RNA sequence: GGCGCGGCGCCCCUGUACGGCGAGGGCGCGUUCGCCCGGGGGGCGCGCCGCAGGCGCG
RNA sequence: CCCCGGAGGACUGAGGGGGAGACGGGUUCCGCGGCGCCUGCAUCUGGCCGCGGGUGACUCGGGCCUAAGCGGCGGGUGAAGACCGGGAAGGGGCGUGCCCGCCCGUCGAACGGGGAGCCGGCGGAGACUCCGGCAGGCGCGGGCGGAGACGCGCCCCCCGGCGACGCGCACGGGGACCGCGGCGGGCGGCGCCCCGGCCCGCGAACGCCCCGCAGCCCCCGGACGCCUUGCGCGGAGAGGGGGGCCCGGGGGCGGACCGCGCGUCCCCGGCCGCCCCUGAAAAGCCGGGGGGCCCGCGCGCCGUACCGACCGCACAGGACUCCGGGGUCAGCAGCCUCUAGCGCGGGAGCGAACGCGGCUCAGGGAAGUCGGCAAGCCGGCUCCGUAACCUCGGGAAAAGGAGUGGCUCUGACGGGGUCAGAACUGGAACGGACGCGGGGAUCCCGACUGUUUACUAGAAACACAGCGU
RNA sequence: GCCCGCCGCGGUGCUGACGCGCAGAUCGCUCGUCGGAGCCGGGCAUGGGGGCGAAAGACUCAUCGAACCGCCUGGUAGCUGG
C-alpha cells in the first residue's frame, strides 16, 4: 500500500524524476513484493512499470510568427519597446561597412 | 593507448613485451597488451593471416567477432 | 559539519553510544521501579556542546 | 533589529574542549583557558567563589594513589619500613 | 406550504453564431466583406406541464 | 486518512517550494515494525517510538608553505603574579680529520600557493573512495645539426627564473548552451486541415601526427608605406620574399547520423584608458657562469552518512557560495511555461452589521483638511518642438504636439535581421494585459556624491574638497 | 564619487496592517542608492573610567551619561509596608 520505495527504485533505473514514472493500476500488488533494482528491472520488462515521456512545448505558432516576421509583419512601432540602438547598435553596423 | 606500425609490433613480440594480443572483426584490429600502454593495429584480413602465421607460441591471442 | 577532528568525532561517538534505556532484565534484576534513565537526549532539544 | 534578527547570525564556537579539565571553556582564539587557566602551570582558583572551588578540588575524582598511600600507613606496614629505612 | 428538479411558450439582454456559397488590396494564398441571419447564445420575470411530492418526536 | 495508486485540475517559475557545497547540528541517514508521547484537527503519516544496519582514497580535502598576526630568545624590569627583548662563545657536512657558517618557530588559511584521474557499471543506505577498463605522479630494486632565430649524471659558490597576482567600455577566438532544416526510429490526436504537433538520434581523461590569428625573434635588402572598431609602427631598418618560438585550442588515428545560423554564459588574446590608489609572501622546482668531480615492487595517518534537521525558549525573522532552458521583450524587469519538486496548527455551512485588502460611480472639482494626507492624472518607441537663468558643463524627458493594430506588397544593407515607404481593412481601434516621469512660477537652508540617533528624530545636524592659523 | 532601472544594500510616507503579534521591532504598498567615501564572507587586532566613534553621548552579544560575573554585603536609610 506504501510505495514510495518502488517509485524511488523505478525513477532511479529509467534516470527520470519520480514524477514521470508510470505504475499499471492493476498488477499493483507484485511492486509492494519488489524491493531491489533487479526486481524492479523484470517490471520494466513484463511492462508493469514504464516512463512518461516529456512533454515538451508545441513551437507550431512560434515558427509561423517567425515565419511572418521575415515577411515583414508584427514590426511597426507600436511593436517595439526598446530603442533603435539596443534594437540595432549603431558600432557594429560602422564596423561592418 | 595508442597505435602501432607492424614492424615495431613484431619488435614487441619477439622481445616478449606483450601480454596477450586480441583480433576484433568488423578491418581487423589487432590489440596489444603491453606493461606500459595498449597498442592498436588496423590490417586487412589477408595480413592478419600472415601476421598471426608468424605470431608467438609464448603469446596468448584470443579471436572477437559479435 | 562534514570536516570534524577525530577529537570531536570521538566525544560526539560516546555521547551516541550511551544515549540509551535501561534494560528489563536489568530492570528485574535490581528491583527498579524508577525506568527511564533521565541522561538521556534528543537532538532536537539538546544542545550538546562537543 | 538588535534582538531576534541579529540572534540569527551566530555560526561561531567561541570555545572548545579544554585539555586539562576538560569544559566547554577553551577560548580558541586566545588559546587560553577560562576555567581552569590552562595553559598555565598553576591551576586557577579564587577565594571569592568556594561554590566554583567545591565543583573541581581534591576528593572530587577516584583520588587512587592517595587512597592506597593513606590506607598503607593508616593500618599497613608503611612505618614500619620507615623505621627500616630511618635506620 | 404535498415543495421542488427538468422542460416548453412568451418577454427581455447582447448584437447577427458555426459552417456553406459568392466580393476583396494584392501576389493557389489572402485581413476583411455580403447572403442564409433582428440571427445564435443567455435568463434569477411571466404562463402551462416527464420525474416527483403530506416527517419522527411530544 | 491530510498516507499510497490511477485519472483530472492547479502551483512553485532556472536570483526556483529544483539539484548540490561551506559553517552550525550530531545520527536527524537506511530497512522492517508501530501508535503510549509528539505531529496546537485527524492520521493507517512522519525529523516521533522499538529493533537491526550504514560513511572504504597514491590522484578530493586536511598534514606542508607562508599572509595580517601570535609565540619563543643569554637576558631586562617589577613586592610578586607576570610583563618587555638581538647584541649572546647560538650548526652543519662528512670519512679519520678537515672544511663551510651571524642571530627563530614541523604556530597562524578544510576559499590564497601546492607532483599527479577519466569513463562505464553495481547497492536499502557509500563513491572523483567500491568493481571493470584505461592512464598519470613520486619513489625503490635486478655531443651533434643549422647561415641564424633555434633543433636534436651529479656537487658546491655566485647570478637569475617559475611559483606570482589591479580595474575598465570595446573588439576578436574557442567551449558549452540554444535554434532552423534534412534523414532514421517511435508516439499522440484527428468535426475539417495536417510531409505544419511531440520524444529519442551519445563520445571522457590520456598518447602519437598535423594545424593554429594576434605577439615576439632571424636572413636578404634599403624605404613618401603598412595598418586598427579604436590605435599603432618604421634608417635604433618599414613593405615584399623565405623562416624560428609561444599559444588553457582544433582536427586525424587510437581510447571506442548530416548540414546551416543569430545570441547567451565562461575562459582566453592583443591593444587602449585610469591612479597624490600602482594592485601578497614562502615552501617547492628549475636554468646559467665558474670550479670539482627495459623489467618488477610500493605509496603510511586523518575527514567522508544526512540536513538550511542551524540561531532566535518552538517561529511570515536572521543565515555565505555553485549550476541557470523556452515565449514576449532593451532585459537576470513583469506575465505565461519544459525539466525537477510538490505543505502551509483541519474542515463544512451562510452570504447580517462592522472591519482589512480591492473595484466602479451622475453633476461639480480642494469648497475638505493644520496641511492635496490618501488617491488619481503622466509613463514604452519614433518624429516634431523646446524659455528664464547659468560656474558655458547645464537647465532638458523643460514646456508642449502627432503617430503606433491586422493584412497584401515594395525598397536599402553582405544568410540575416534591421530601417524606410505604400494600398486595403476593422464600434472613430491598436505601448489593447504587463511593465511604465504628472507639470510649472517662486522663497528659506545646505554647494555637490556620501554619514547618522540598531528599537519614536535622515535633517538645516556630521563629513567633504578648498581656505587660514 | 553622471542619469533611468533589476538583484543587493538601506529605511522616506501611509503617522496603513499588527500591537493578549508570525515577531521582546515584523508585514504590505510607496520610497533612497545601484562602478563608488560601493556591498558581502573568513582570519586577525583594540578591554571597562578602558576601547571604538564621517560625533547621535552613539556602539561595546535583547545590557551603556560607564558592560557582564562572583564576592565585600543580611552595605546605610531621621523614609514607605507589615
Ligand atoms: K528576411
Ligand atoms: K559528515
Ligand atoms: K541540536
Ligand atoms: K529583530
Ligand atoms: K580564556
Ligand atoms: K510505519
Ligand atoms: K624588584
Ligand atoms: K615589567
Ligand atoms: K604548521
Ligand atoms: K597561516
Ligand atoms: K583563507
Ligand atoms: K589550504
Ligand atoms: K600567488
Ligand atoms: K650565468
Ligand atoms: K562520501
Ligand atoms: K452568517
Ligand atoms: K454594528
Ligand atoms: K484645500
Ligand atoms: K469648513
Ligand atoms: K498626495
Ligand atoms: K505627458
Ligand atoms: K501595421
Ligand atoms: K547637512
Ligand atoms: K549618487
Ligand atoms: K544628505
Ligand atoms: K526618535
Ligand atoms: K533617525
Ligand atoms: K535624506
Ligand atoms: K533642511
Ligand atoms: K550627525
Ligand atoms: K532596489
Ligand atoms: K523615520
Ligand atoms: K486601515
Ligand atoms: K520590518
Ligand atoms: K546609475
Ligand atoms: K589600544
Ligand atoms: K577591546
Ligand atoms: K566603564
Ligand atoms: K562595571
Ligand atoms: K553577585
Ligand atoms: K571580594
Ligand atoms: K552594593
Ligand atoms: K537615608
Ligand atoms: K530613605
Ligand atoms: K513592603
Ligand atoms: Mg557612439
Ligand atoms: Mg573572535
Ligand atoms: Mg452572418
Ligand atoms: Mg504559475
Ligand atoms: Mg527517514
Ligand atoms: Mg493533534
Ligand atoms: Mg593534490
Ligand atoms: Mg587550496
Ligand atoms: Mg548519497
Ligand atoms: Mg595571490
Ligand atoms: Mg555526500
Ligand atoms: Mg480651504
Ligand atoms: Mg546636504
Ligand atoms: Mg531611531
Ligand atoms: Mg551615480
Ligand atoms: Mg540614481
Ligand atoms: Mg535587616
Ligand atoms: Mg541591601
Amino acid at each position: 500500500a506504501n510505495l514510495r520505495l518502488q517509485k524511488r527504485l523505478a525513477a532511479d533505473v529509467l534516470k527520470c524524476g519520480k514524477r514521470r514514472v508510470r505504475f499499471n493500476p492493476a498488477h499493483e500488488k507484485y511492486i509492494e513484493q519488489a524491493s531491489s533494482r533487479e526486481a524492479i528491472r523484470s517490471l520494466i520488462e513484463s511492462k508493469i512499470i514504464a516512463k512518461l515521456d516529456i512533454k515538451g512545448s508545441s513551437r507550431g505558432r512560434i515558427r509561423a510568427r517567425h515565419a511572418a516576421k521575415r515577411l515583414g509583419r508584427h514590426s511597426g512601432h507600436g511593436k517595439r519597446r526598446g530603442t533603435r540602438e539596443a534594437r540595432m547598435p549603431s558600432k557594429t553596423l560602422w564596423i561592418q561597412r | 593507448p595508442n597505435t602501432i606500425t607492424e614492424e615495431n609490433l613484431m619488435k614487441m613480440i619477439a622481445d616478449g613485451r606483450g601480454k596477450k594480443l586480441v583480433v576484433k572483426s568488423c578491418k581487423v584490429k589487432l590489440k596489444l597488451r603491453t606493461a606500459k600502454y595498449l597498442y592498436t593495429l588496423t590490417v586487412p584480413n589477408a595480413d592478419d593471416a600472415k601476421s598471426i602465421v608468424k605470431g608467438c607460441k609464448d603469446k596468448v591471442e584470443v579471436q572477437y567477432v559479435n | 559539519t562534514a570536516n570534524k577532528t577525530l577529537s570531536r568525532k570521538l566525544r560526539l561517538a560516546k555521547k551516541t553510544k550511551t544515549n540509551k534505556n535501561i534494560p528489563r532484565w536489568v530492570i528485574a534484576k535490581d528491583h527498579l521501579k524508577k525506568t527511564w534513565n533521565y541522561k538521556r537526549h534528543h537532538w532536537r532539544r539538546s544542545h550538546l556542546k562537543l | 533589529s538588535k534582538g531576534t534578527a541579529s540572534f540569527g547570525k551566530r555560526h561561531t564556537r567561541i570555545h572548545g574542549s579544554c585539555r586539562r579539565c576538560g569544559k566547554h571553556s577553551f577560548h580558541l582564539q586566545k588559546h587560553e583557558c577560562a576555567s581552569c587557566g590552562y595553559p598555565s602551570a598553576k591551576m586557577r582558583r579564587y577565594n571569592w567563589s568556594y561554590k566554583s572551588l567545591r565543583r573541581r578540588t581534591q576528593g572530587t575524582g577516584s583520588m587512587s594513589h592517595m587512597r592506597k598511600v593513606y590506607r598503607a600507613y593508616n593500618s599497613g606496614t608503611l612505618k614500619a619500613n620507615a623505621r627500616k629505612y630511618l635506620a
